[PDB]
RNA sequence: UGCGAAAGCAGUUGAAGACAAGUGCUUGUCGUUCGUUAAAAUGGCCU
């Protein structure tokens, strides 16, 4: 992870995160509930932040600072109001504040306890027994701040107005990471390293229960009357145990389990969710530093969900104003043709020596080479005593492929002119009898019309010629 | 039953019955440049530059009052002469804009919020010529004014302000010219 | 050069001709990188940023000689790219609107002004309109009906634009001139264009038909005639790319107006099918081959007229069935199995052929049932259950000479559920005619006898048809498409807004 | 821990970058790739990647604007006509400045270029000019923002480097100085504020064949100025030649006496000086050869002497292809041909 | 902006009988050569596994013929009187052929010298010998014997089952796809027999009349078999028993058949039938059997075989040929410090978090009269369009064009004699044709037009008008009668 | 210019004013007004 600390506030709306950026540390908040560039550089490169907490008059936040101080940060101005000292200089394990009253435990295993609005360092201490000391927390006593828990390896219970250790709690192997007071009497404890939570009861003084978390924890938030608890899995998974405190039932697995995955099926981690009732806020880091957040209701999600998030893995760079490719939506396109069907408007489809024994074989049959040889025949008597001989249906085959023929080759015009001549002349009379003869000769039908549409320039040219040889001819 | 309406308008309408001037637009970017305004003739479009559309319209039908002014359909010819951005009563409140049309009326109008049936519209009196022009500087602003008594125009040079009071406004003769074939 | 404009800092200069280039001379070496092809000549360039970061410039559209087609232009400076291009909706009318001129040339020619030109010309439209009662501004708009978007046929080319979202969508070329290869200076001005001149949609939306006309330059041997063009242009309802598939010259042979297209009902073909109607008298059908890939004929009926009538209507029966075909003082009907008229062989005066008294603009059907005629003196309804005349309206009180042949079929549409829409048009005056003008729309039952609806419109109206939402649409001079139809707050605010 | 361990390079890195505001770093090769990986100590993390498809890198430059402090702009250049510039949340603006205006003859390819910043003079105007090489001694001026030409410089010869420095005037006045090393060693240096006209010439003592020069010690293009008032000019000028020697002179001596003497030379690496940075409070220079295996080293400066115990001989470098100095930090950051850039704190800073 | 377009090249209405399609690909196959053999050849079998090879009969000799190489490959010649069928396996292992002194022999393809099983059929000759496609062990051979036996490969002392039922020289069988157990047979007196070869097979399970001679049988699908014999040919429709269609659009007699589907075609499946004239003509059962190529082989041809759908190289057409001779138409088909030094080259960006193509990609070259009226030179267009070796459309292209942008004059003002001299001979083979008569009336109007006076004085522009003038008073005469044969046909319609 | 078909058939080119040139005189011009249906400056298209 990058993000080195983090907490909401109460209320989740503000989330506080403290990250590092070429090795000077930064804290930075942002919203949650729906941007800040103001961040806040520590200025040395050999103070860290070592503790956060919130405090609800602006909103400020207090970092307890590796140097041996305990920083008060109002987050509107990007100003450390405040910074306490403690009188000496070591790695401030601890915060907390109840009210007005804030407590901190010092690496030399030493008790402090400040006033805020008076910012006067009060009172000063250190018990026996609390050996080496890590998290703290002071007890919901009514307004009343006695008797607070602090806790190594093992937790323990002080009562500060004889400042003597009342009770001791079986801890754990690891030292305590979270430690929390969940309700008037139970509270939680959560080792490092381990994937489980204790829940001690205060007065009769052992375990109520574990609650044991698949993988290892790393967060935890909890809801009012301890009716949910939301615990940050260090996978990258977020488990919420309903109602812990009620009744084989002493170690309770988790009830559901929120991991989040990007479309391509990535894993992304979550760190540091928090609930409420019936809404719990999930983060994770979207791009590289950035927090991202989201709201869901847990009641109604079902058991193992898995939220999803668009993050752009691998996309094509569409641009606004530039098109699919390459152009750009201020053009118009162009007159582009290509592989158009290009036709005319009569196109009328879809709508004694003879030879007449070699003609009649190549005409039912298609052979080019006996057609070639047979038009290569020329004399006219041979012409229409050939097509007279010739059954009719057959001539109007003849009529097709002469067609085809002339408008392929119009320098052959002349004698297969003669040929259709002479073939319209013979057999006129089936054509007659011949229903939908446009719709058989269109070929025939379409060489025709376009040279006599094609005429008249032609004429006017020859006109035009005739000026000109008689002019330069006269003279 | 059966409803005739107005839906989709057309023109921009360029600062053509000038017929003179050599800068006809008018339609002007924004100072945060992020979009782009377009005075259409039956209306005016806020475009966003970065996404190339239509971010908002401003139709004089839908408003009661500009539908008075420039929708009088005897005399369409109050027509806009120019767009300022930055509103002219207040100095420096931002979103606001101010319309001048070619009858001396300028009204404050907004973009990015809802237009309240209630724009803030003033008008220039003394004007029996016509409005050309206003541009400005900071503070002073300046006026064209198209005038007459070869068949072209004259030009009538005018130094306005304000906070005499809410509907007032200064204005002092400052130049004149007489035939004016082109001006830049 | 129509524009020349600085940068700031006063060593880039900004020119701007009918040339279609825009220009950057640079000017401690007087040399220069200019921007090709734009739409139009540019009549105002400006550097409009900071730095010289966007150069607006509003381009006059100038092929069209019928209105002032301005299109406005916002190019990013880095990379001559166009952040930013507005419009509207552009049109053709038949002849030039409200005095609004051409602009300013070297030569005179039919597309610009010279000088002296241009001020006799401005004084020449302004008496025109004033004096001669003939005018007409009616306009060719055709919907596209899966996409509800309309086509404008601009000259040589489509806009396609749609009015839900005003945002003109594209602009395409369907002809090959010298539309864009180049930009006409002078007597490359007195050149022209094809011009599209009709565009239908078959029903399925797949298709479109259009048809358009090739002129040839002047002075030449071939300066006579003109050659006319239809084509078949397909898409897939994603694209909008339209794709030509069959392109054919000269329907009809040669020299021939195709003065009446009309597409074919979904019976027929799925809707894949037209009818092609000349001036002569002359019909054709295509429709789409399908064991090939293309279209053909498929039904032909010449008939020598040796007349010329360049007022031709028709319309199609529901079913398919048959052919309201109706020409010069005449209307037959068309067996469509044959292309021949169909015989009364009942004998019991459902003759095939009604004669009416002057020329014939309209011909529809509200149903089966009415047929309706638009006459160039009245406006005539017959119901076909039985065969009477049902009604008639008195409409040469209006329609003179006003309109030339045809625009009146573009005027008036009939909704296919219920209704009518017929569409007057005045222009006012105090003791000779100004130049204002006004309309009124009147909606009619399919029994053409009751005003459903009568309504009035300050400005002059242009075209209407009806949106396949059973409502309609109408154009304009001034360029509107009107319809008609039926601790914790507290601190928010802070975070949300945030020498020596 | 590397600055690329997280998302490994396919090609040599050719020029890495630190932003000069934030903390992130960008890194280029013949991949095609940009990367600009988020820079902690312990992880190193991608903000984000971008493939321009069929363009090559071999320059990167992010670039944040002086008067705007909003126009951060990352430039890149391979060998093709044209630049790329990509501006600075789920989808990418990049222009493409492609066209110089009336001569392209002078520069038919982008791959050497720098940006710096430039006054008007006559408004008291700042914005980015791109400077670029050419065909025999041109460097081409283009303003930035806008892609137009400003103004062209011929150097004799042949070019080889030329580096920016800027020098301050008044409270709201700077002035910006264009220095170019001819491969003979005949150093120009025009002006460019009034059009680039030669303030001076001068020769390389020695010097027979340059490659790589560049100024430090003040305001650089390897670690700018954040607002006008911050201008300082360089006290230190180094010429690095392919030999192995680097030539080292002070700038007030060098200006004054204008056929001066280097104040000292070393020649330790005995390969072609291909890499000069100076620190960004201009104490170390670091001279790197892309030629052979391990060729850094960190000279400190005034007293010319090269510290003698990092790199060392496991000191793992590899044929070190780029290198940048962090602004703030106190952070080097070297990059090599298998692609893998490795990050040291020198930790006085 | 917007990008240039491209010139729209002249395409002129399709005049009838355009190049099809089907024609492109089938007019590919191309580069024949002949092969002289000694007697006329009879069968010809592709082998079907790895097809790259084919078998062709000859008198006593069965060669193996090549596919890459279109040469010889191998000889068997061992029979004793002349070999009558021969035919690779399914498996492509084995080659059988049967002889006409009634004996018949398996033995292994490419392995010319293991006769590896010989089966003695009965003493007339045995005119075809097929193996069965669907099992791969029963040679199902024939004879002229009028009976047609199923032997088993494995023990070939006993036809394992016999058909008979014929009536004369039954010298056609085949099998049926998706039918195991059905064999079809034709015999020379129409009457395809079909018989079930699970029951006892003495009689047809039914017969399919032909009332003419059949010589070949083809399953064409799992329900269609092909019967080609005597002029035409029949296809039928199997389940239903009925004829779908017949064809016959031969002269002589069709002789042999051969169907082949799923191969890179605009044809799905063709079918090409041989008929003894040169003419092996193809056809295709999507488009109802209608014809669509043809070839003319010069004599006789006996057999034709187009190369397997799996053919994967060049595949080919042959044809054998009653003189004995072979006609093949055959369609084809640094240092390593370096590259360390530059090796991003190919990445193609796969995991990275955007990727931005924006590059042009590179047209087709423009030509010379392209880049002329690109950049508006008009006389060196014109000039630069008369070429000699130059397409007759790209003349008409630019000749179109320029007149389209209305520069005809302008193109045209410079000119002199010798810049005129070879528009006038373009012109006239312009008015020669008949699609460019009226581009060409336009450039030679305005020439005389403008230049009279010039042709006055020159001799030789005397010589082209003149014989200019003759030309188009004879093409006159072209469309005269053309007008007058619309007479005609109009009033025989 | 009106009618009309793509044909074609009908119809139209007026004054004023000022200025310019040549030399009161000859012609012209027009960022002028009434009155009818009323060629030019060596200069051509980005990557």
């Amino acid at each position: 992870s990058p993000v080195l600390q983090s907490a909401y506030d109460p209320s989740g709306q503000y989330l506080c995160y403290v990250t590092v950026a070429l090795d000077k540390q930064r804290v930075g908040v942002q919203p949650t509930q729906r941007w800040n560039e103001n961040f806040l550089y520590l200025e040395d490169s050999k103070l860290k932040v070592t503790c956060l907490k919130w405090v609800n008059d602006t909103v400020a936040i207090i970092l307890g600072m590796n140097n041996g101080e305990i920083w008060l940060y109002s987050v509107l101005a990007n100003e450390v109001t405040y910074k306490f000292t403690t009188g000496n200089s070591y790695e401030i394990k601890d915060i907390d504040l109840m009210g007005n009253q804030l407590w901190c435990i010092d690496s030399s295993d030493a008790f402090y306890q400040f006033d805020l609005l008076q910012f006067k360092l009060l009172q000063h201490f250190r018990i026996n027994n609390c050996v080496q000391l890590n998290k703290l927390t002071i007890v919901p006593a009514g307004d009343s701040v006695a008797q607070l828990l602090v806790a190594s390896h093992s937790i323990s219970l002080i009562d500060i107005e004889e400042k003597k250790v009342v009770m001791t709690f079986p801890g754990h192997v690891s030292p305590v990471s979270t430690l929390q007071v969940i309700t008037n009497e139970f509270f939680i404890s959560g080792a490092e390293g381990d994937r489980f939570l204790n829940v001690y009861d205060i007065h009769s003084g052992m375990t109520k229960c574990v609650l044991v978390a698949e993988s290892d924890i790393k967060e935890l938030s909890h809801s009012g009357q301890a009716d949910s608890i939301a615990v940050t899995t260090e996978d990258g998974s977020l488990e919420i145990f309903v109602d812990p405190l009620v009744s084989g039932n002493k170690s309770k697995k988790s009830s559901k389990k929120i991991q989040i995955v990007s479309k391509d099926g990535r894993k992304v981690p979550i760190y540091n969710a928090f609930i409420n009732k019936d809404l719990l806020n999930v983060s994770w880091l979207q791009n590289a530093t950035m927090p991202y957040f989201k709201n869901l209701q847990w009641r109604e999600i079902p058991n193992e969900y898995t939220v999803e998030i668009s993050l752009n893995w691998n996309n094509k760079n569409k641009s606004a104003d530039r098109d699919l490719h390459g152009k750009d939506l201020a053009s118009a396109t162009n007159y582009v043709e290509g592989n158009a069907r290009v036709t005319s408007g009569d196109n009328f489809k879809h709508v004694t020596g003879t030879v007449t024994v070699i003609l009649s074989q190549a005409l039912q049959s298609n052979d080019h080479s006996l057609l070639e040889t047979v038009l290569n025949n020329r004399d006219e008597r041979v012409i229409r005593d050939t097509i007279f001989r010739l059954k009719p249906a057959l001539a109007v085959i003849l009529l097709e492929r002469l067609a085809e023929r002339i408008a392929r080759q119009t320098h052959r015009q002349g004698p297969l002119n003669v040929w259709v001549k002479w073939c319209l002349i013979i057999h006129g009379g089936y054509l007659v009898s011949i229903p939908n003869l446009m719709s058989t000769l269109s070929s025939l039908h379409s060489t025709l019309k376009r040279r006599s549409d094609l005429l008249p320039r032609l004429l006017a040219l020859d006109a035009r010629l005739d000026c000109t040889i008689n002019k330069f001819k006269t003279l | 039953q059966y409803k005739l309406s107005v839906v989709s308008g057309g023109k921009p309408a360029l600062n053509n019955l000038s017929s003179v001037t050599g800068n006809k637009n008018i339609a002007r970017l924004s100072q945060d440049q992020r979009n782009y305004i377009i005075p259409f003739n039956n209306q005016i479009k806020v475009y966003s530059v970065e996404t190339r559309q239509c971010v908002k319209t401003l139709k004089f039908a839908n408003n009661s009052l500009l539908s008075g002014i420039f929708l009088q359909e005897e005399e369409n010819n109050e027509s806009i002469v120019k767009i300022l951005l930055g509103d002219i009563t207040v100095p420096q409140q931002a979103h606001l804009i101010t319309v001048f049309t070619n009858n001396g009326h300028v009204i404050v109008l907004n973009y990015k919020g809802k237009l309240v049936e209630s724009p803030k519209h003033f008008k220039i009196s003394l004007a029996d010529e016509k409005l050309a022009n206003v541009f400005h500087s900071e503070g002073n602003y300046r006026i064209l004014t198209t005038f007459k008594d070869n068949s072209l125009q004259s030009y009538r040079l005018y130094a306005l302000t304000f906070d005499d009071a809410k509907k007032q406004f200064e204005v002092a003769h400052q130049a004149e010219w007489h035939n004016v074939i082109l001006s830049n | 050069v129509l524009s020349l404009s600085f940068s700031h800092d006063g060593s880039y200069l900004l020119s701007g001709g009918w040339e279609k280039v825009m220009s950057l001379w640079q000017l401690e070496t007087n040399s220069q990188q200019f921007l090709p092809r734009l739409n139009g000549i540019i009549i105002d360039c400006q550097v409009l940023g900071p730095q010289g970061n966007y150069y607006s410039l509003i381009l006059q559209m100038t092929e069209n000689n019928s209105n002032s087609d301005y299109q406005f232009l916002l190019l990013n400076a880095s990379d001559l790219t166009s952040k930013l291009s507005i419009n509207g909706p552009l049109p053709v009318f038949n002849s030039t609107i409200k005095h609004i001129q051409q602009p300013i040339s070297a030569m005179n020619t039919k597309n610009s002004n010279s000088i002296t030109s241009l001020n006799h010309s401005k004084k020449k439209q302004s008496r025109k309109l004033i004096k001669s009662r003939r005018q007409d501004f009616t306009t060719n708009v055709e919907i596209n009906p899966i996409n509800k978007n309309l086509y404008f046929p601009h000259i040589s080319a489509v806009q396609i634009f749609d009015f839900y979202k005003n945002e003109q969508v594209n602009y395409q070329y369907l002809t090959s001139g010298v539309n864009n290869s180049m930009g006409k200076v002078r007597f490359e001005l007195n050149l022209q264009d094809p011009i599209i001149t009709d565009l239908k949609f078959t029903k399925d939306g797949q298709w479109m038909i259009t048809y358009e006309i090739e002129y040839p330059p002047n002075d030449l041997l071939s300066s006579k005639d003109l050659t006319h063009i239809l084509k078949f242009w397909t898409k897939n309802d994603n694209e909008t790319n339209w794709n030509l598939k069959t392109k054919v010259i000269n329907p009809h042979g040669i020299s021939v107006p195709i003065t009446k297209i009309l597409p074919s009902p979904r019976s027929v073909n799925n809707s894949q099918g037209c009818l092609t109607a000349d001036n002569n008298g002359g019909l054709k059908f295509w429709s789409f081959d399908s064991h090939e890939s293309n279209w053909c004929l498929k039904k032909i009926s010449l008939p020598n007229f040796n007349h010329f009538s360049n007022s031709v209507s028709l319309a199609w029966s529901q079913d398919g069935s048959l052919i309201f075909h109706g020409f010069d003082d005449k209307l037959q009907i068309l067996d469509f199995d044959t292309f021949k008229k169909f015989e009364s062989l009942e004998n019991t005066k459902t003759v095939s052929e009604f004669t009416l008294d002057s020329e014939i603009q309209t011909v529809k059907l509200i149903n089966d049932t009415n047929l309706i005629v638009a006459t160039r003196t009245t406006l005539n309804a017959i119901n076909l259950l039985r065969g009477q005349v049902i009604n008639s309206f008195d409409l040469y009180p209006f329609v003179n000479g006003v309109y030339k042949n045809g625009h009146m079929d573009r005027l008036i549409t009939c909704d296919e559920r219920t209704g009518n829409i017929a569409l007057v048009i005045n222009q006012q005056l105090t003791d000779v005619p100004t130049i204002n003008y006004k309309s009124r729309i009147i909606i009619f039952d399919s029994d053409l006898s009751t005003k459903l609806g009568n309504f009035t419109h300050h400005e002059y109206i242009s075209w209407i048809g009806w949106n396949y939402d059973t409502d309609f649409i109408f154009l304009d001079i001034e360029s509107t498409l009107g319809v008609v139809g039926t601790n914790s707050d507290i601190f928010a605010e802070q975070l949300h807004k945030l020498n020596d | 821990k590397d600055a690329n361990a997280s998302h490994p390079s396919h090609s040599a890195i050719q020029s890495l970058s630190f932003h000069p505001s934030k903390p992130l770093l960008l890194t280029g090769g013949y991949d095609k790739t940009l990367r600009i990986y988020h820079i902690d100590g312990k992880t190193n993390h991608l903000v984000t990647s971008l493939h321009l498809v069929g363009s090559p890198i071999q320059t990167c430059t992010f670039y944040t604007s002086l008067s705007n402090q909003n126009q951060q702009n990352i430039f890149t250049a391979g060998r093709r006509r044209y630049m790329h510039s990509w501006d600075l949340s789920q989808t990418a603006k990049i222009e493409k400045f492609s066209r110089l205006y009336g001569h392209e003859s002078t520069q038919r390819s982008f791959e050497n270029f720098k940006v710096a910043h430039l006054q008007n003079s006559q408004t008291n105007s700042v914005h980015g000019i791109v400077l670029l090489q050419g065909n025999n001694g041109w460097i081409n001026i283009l303003h930035s923002t806008s892609g137009l030409w400003l103004m062209g410089c011929k150097i004799e010869g042949v070019i080889t480097d030329f580096c920016i420095d800027y020098q301050p005037i008044s409270r709201g006045k700077f002035r910006t100085i264009l220095i170019a090393v001819n491969a003979y060693g005949e150093v120009w240096e025009f002006d460019l504020n009034k059009n680039g006209h030669v303030i001076r010439r001068w020769k390389d003592q020695g010097g027979v064949g340059i490659t790589k020069i560049q100024v430090g010690g003040g305001t650089t293009t390897t670690c700018p100025a954040l607002q006008i008032s911050k201008i300082k000019q360089n006290r230190w000028l180094a010429v690095g030649s392919e030999s192995g020697f680097v030539n080292l002179y002070d700038r007030n001596n060098a200006m004054t006496s204008s056929t001066p003497t280097p104040v000292a030379a070393l020649d330790q690496l005995t390969t072609t000086i291909s890499n000069l940075q100076f620190s960004p409070d201009g104490q170390i220079l670091c001279m790197a050869s892309r030629a052979v295996k391990d060729a850094l080293r960190l000279v400190h400066l005034p007293s010319c002497s090269v510290f003698s115990n990092w790199p060392t001989s496991g000191t793992p470098l590899g044929k070190v292809t780029s290198v940048a100095f962090s602004p703030s930090g106190g952070l080097l950051a070297v990059g090599n041909e298998q692609g893998k850039v490795r990050l040291w704190k020198l930790n006085h800073y | 902006s917007t990008a240039r377009p491209r010139i729209i090249t002249s395409k002129a209405p399709l005049l009838p009988q355009q190049t099809t399609p089907e024609q492109r690909y089938w007019r590919q196959y191309t580069s024949a050569q002949l092969v002289k053999e000694h007697n006329s050849v009879t069968h010809i079998s592709f082998n079907p596994q790895h097809p790259h090879d084919f078998a062709v009969t000859s008198s006593t000799r069965v060669q193996i013929f090549s596919s890459r190489t279109r040469q010889v490959i191998k000889t068997f010649s061992r029979f004793k009187d002349v070999v009558y069928s021969a035919s690779f396996r399914s498996d492509g292992k084995l080659l059988c052929a049967g002889d006409a002194t009634g004996l018949v022999s398996v033995y292994d393809s490419y392995n010319p010298r293991t006769i590896l099983l010989s089966i003695n059929a009965s003493t007339h000759p045995t005119h075809v010998t097929k193996f069965h496609t669907q099992d791969n062990k029963i040679l199902a051979t024939a004879s002229d014997d009028r009976v047609t036996r199923l032997w088993d490969i494995s023990n070939a002392y006993e036809p394992q089952l016999e058909l008979t039922g014929a009536t004369d020289y039954v010298r056609t069988l085949s099998f049926i796809p998706a039918a195991p157990h059905l064999v079809a047979t034709g015999s020379y007196d129409g009457l395809i027999r079909l018989y079930d070869t699970r029951s006892s097979g003495s009689t047809p399970i039914y017969s399919l009349n032909h009332d003419q001679p059949v010589e070949n049988v083809i399953a064409v699908s799992p329900t269609q078999i092909v019967s080609c014999g005597g002029n035409n040919f029949k296809v039928w429709d199997l389940t239903s028993n009925k004829k779908l269609y017949e064809r016959g659009n031969f002269n002589k007699a069709v002789t042999c058949l051969d169907y082949v589907e799923n191969f890179d075609s605009p044809m799905q499946s063709a079918l090409i039938a041989s008929s003894l004239d040169g003419h092996v003509k193809v056809f295709d059962p999507l488009d109802n059997f209608q014809v669509k190529f043809g070839w003319k082989f010069s004599g006789p041809v006996l057999s034709c075989a187009v190369s397997p759908s799996t053919a994967q190289g060049n595949r080919h057409l042959v044809a054998g040929l009653s003189s004995g001779l072979l006609a093949i138409r055959t369609k084809k088909k640094k240092s390593n410090n370096f590259q360390r030094m530059m090796r991003g080259s190919e990445y193609q960006g796969d995991q990275e978090h955007i990727i931005h193509n924006d590059k042009v990609r590179s047209q087709r070259r423009m030509r010379a009269f392209e880049r002329n009226i690109n950049q508006f030179k008009w006389s060196e267009a014109l000039d630069n369009a008369f070429v000699p070796g130059m397409a007759k459309e790209l003349t008409l292209t630019v000749l179109q064009e320029l007149r389209k942008r209305g520069k005809v004059r302008v193109a045209l003002y410079g000119r002199d004699e010798s810049t005129l001299e070879p528009l006038l001979n373009w012109c006239l083979k312009g008015i020669e044709d008949v699609r460019s008569a009226s581009i060409v009336a336009d450039w030679v109007a305005v020439v005389l037009e403008l230049y009279g006076n010039t042709l006055e004085s020159s001799p030789v522009l005397q010589e082209l008008m003149i014989d200019l003038k003759t030309k188009v008073r004879h093409e006159i005469h072209k469309s005269k009668e053309a007008q007058r044969i619309e007479g005609m046909l109009q009033l025989l319609t």
